[PDB]
């Protein structure tokens, strides 16, 4: 997620944003704020809380 | 994005999903619960008599 | 759907393929054979056969 007040994505999303990774096949939830920095494909598995 | 749809339409997703969730059914407790109060008695409730 | 031997997409498909209609908020199903001619957003309601 982003850090408080700095907008620093830690974790895997930062590994996509900061040019460290190439692709992330992972159990990753399509949220709102993740769209603005990285792209998602169509969803493949449906779920809920 | 194009590849995901081919996998979805060929059902490999369902195959892998069954493979990694249900085919590893070990602790198959399988308790769901039916509210049908017209279920008869088994012998196993009575055999002590 | 497309026409045999001429690829004439009829229905609501050709309205977007052939520049006729501008946008289609409608019960349309994302397939493989539809991403090649038009584009879809993220899916908003799940269903099955
Ligand atoms: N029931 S589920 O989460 O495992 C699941 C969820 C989805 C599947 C396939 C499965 Cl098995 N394919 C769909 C896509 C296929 C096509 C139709 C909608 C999308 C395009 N995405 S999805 O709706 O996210
Ligand atoms: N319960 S439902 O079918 O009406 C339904 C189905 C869907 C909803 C929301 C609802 Cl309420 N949003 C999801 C989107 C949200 C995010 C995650 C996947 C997509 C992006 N698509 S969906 O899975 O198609």
């Amino acid at each position: 997620a982003r850090d408080a007040d700095t907008k620093i994505w830690n974790g895997m999303v930062g590994e996509l944003v900061y040019g460290k990774a190439d692709i992330a096949i992972a159990p990753l939830t399509i949220t709102l704020v993740r769209e603005e920095v990285i792209d998602f494909s169509k969803p493949f598995m449906s779920l809920g809380i | 994005n194009l590849a995901v749809l081919k996998l979805s339409e060929q059902g490999v997703l369902d195959k892998l999903k069954n493979k990694w969730w249900y085919d590893k059914g070990e602790c198959g407790a399988k308790d769901s619960g039916s509210k049908e109060k017209t279920s008869a008695l088994s012998l196993s409730n009575v055999a002590g008599v």
